[PDB]
């Protein structure tokens, strides 16, 4: 139904993490 | 519908004024009676998301036409959210969630269902994960 | 009572932190998104009843404490506001009223009982009478 | 009852009315 946003938001986070535990 | 519609009348504009006073008023002061340690919190979440929003600027507008176009509710939303924050403890997710509200925010005009979201979500938010993410920095 | 109270935990500071992260971005989004008539009016009753909530400022307090020793609410207070509205038609007494809501208002901490109040009593205030004084000016 | 307040606020209200329509 609605997990896609939710999906959509892990995945966003997903790529913050990665960007800030590196240059 | 956009902005522009629900100021019809003089009274609307002069109405919108007033209560847009009555919020920032209240807003300024709430920050200057607020200890420098929650100021400085407020500096950290400032920052973060000002910067998220505005990286992730096309992915916060495709998860609003993705909330948009279903029948979604508030509700249903914060316990995806708080699901969510059970397994992912990342610092990412949170922060996300946060400007994904921030925007959903900007786009609501009723400022009483606005500050209930914006009320319960930062509850469901702020779970024990992200405010030890908060409190280790500077 | 006071201000510090609320803020026990840890968790509290964030979770005020992120609150006012996003009533604040709600907030200027919202001026952003304002026609430039709409933003004017903003300008007059800002430096209005900044100047009335300063030159009249022990009457605010006295009045709140007034307000403070009886079993009194919001919406007594509107009706009683109203019935001022109907027959003194004089700009001060509205311009008194939002500085004295304002005050309330930065004393309250609860947002969304806030919202409400500012809400309502904005309609009441914003009858043709002050409609027309406001749009009068620059 | 409550319109001690409401008085309060009238009274105000004229000082500032009085305090713009002159010098």
């Amino acid at each position: 139904t609605m997990g896609q946003v939710g999906r959509q938001l892990k995945i966003i986070g997903d790529d913050i993490n990665r960007r800030y535990d590196s240059q | 519908t956009n902005i522009l519609d629900y100021l019809s009348t003089e009274r609307d504009h002069v109405m919108m004024a007033v209560r847009y006073y009555m919020s920032k008023q209240r807003l300024d002061d709430l920050y200057r009676q607020l200890p420098t340690k929650t100021r400085s919190y407020i500096d950290i979440i400032n920052i973060y998301c000002d910067k998220v929003s505005n990286d992730y600027n096309r992915d916060m507008n495709i998860m609003y036409d993705m909330a948009s176009t279903k029948s979604f509710t508030v509700y249903d939303f914060n316990n995806e959210v708080n699901t969510i924050m059970l397994d992912n403890k990342g610092l990412g997710v949170r922060l996300a969630t946060i400007s994904f509200i921030t925007e959903l925010g900007r786009r609501c005009m009723n400022p009483v269902k606005t500050i209930k979201m914006f009320t319960l979500l930062s509850h469901t938010i702020c779970d024990d994960c992200f405010v030890d993410y908060i409190t280790d920095i500077s």
